[PDB]
């Protein structure tokens, strides 16, 4: 964004950003299914771009 | 295939094998009938290029 700072090295500790919720929340399964569907159809591509 | 699962997922859905490990892609269609776990190695529809020479 600014071209005054630079990343360096090689990425380590590969993890995934995730939407956390209380363990008893009934929305878990559908949240995961919708997030996978968003990954598949390319909506995540559009949001990234 | 015609509302029938085959292969690894086919042998797991019919509860002839509890857990399945290997090179399995997390997918939306598979998550409907089977329950996955947290991924350990990333993947996707990637592109590779022949290493061009220096100029
Ligand atoms: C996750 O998303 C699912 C998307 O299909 C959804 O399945 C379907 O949800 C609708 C309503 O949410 C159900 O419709 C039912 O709603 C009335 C409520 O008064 C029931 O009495 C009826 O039986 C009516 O069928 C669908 O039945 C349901 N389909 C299936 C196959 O279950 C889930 O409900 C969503 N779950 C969560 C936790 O968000
Ligand atoms: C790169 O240089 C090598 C010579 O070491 C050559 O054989 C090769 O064909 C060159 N690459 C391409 C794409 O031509």
């Amino acid at each position: 964004q600014k071209c005054d700072l630079v990343t360096t090295g090689e990425l380590f500790f590969r993890s995934g950003f995730g939407i956390g919720m209380r363990k008893d929340s009934p929305w878990k399964q559908n949240v995961s299914l919708s997030i996978l569907k968003s990954h598949e159809n390319g909506f995540m591509e559009d949001l990234d771009k | 295939v015609n509302n029938v699962w085959n292969g690894m997922i086919g042998e797991v859905v019919y509860q002839r094998a509890v857990m399945a490990v290997g090179s399995l892609t997390i997918n939306e269609e598979r998550s409907e009938v089977v329950d996955f776990s947290v991924p350990f190695v990333e993947t996707g529809i990637s592109v590779m290029v022949s290493r061009s020479n220096g100029t």
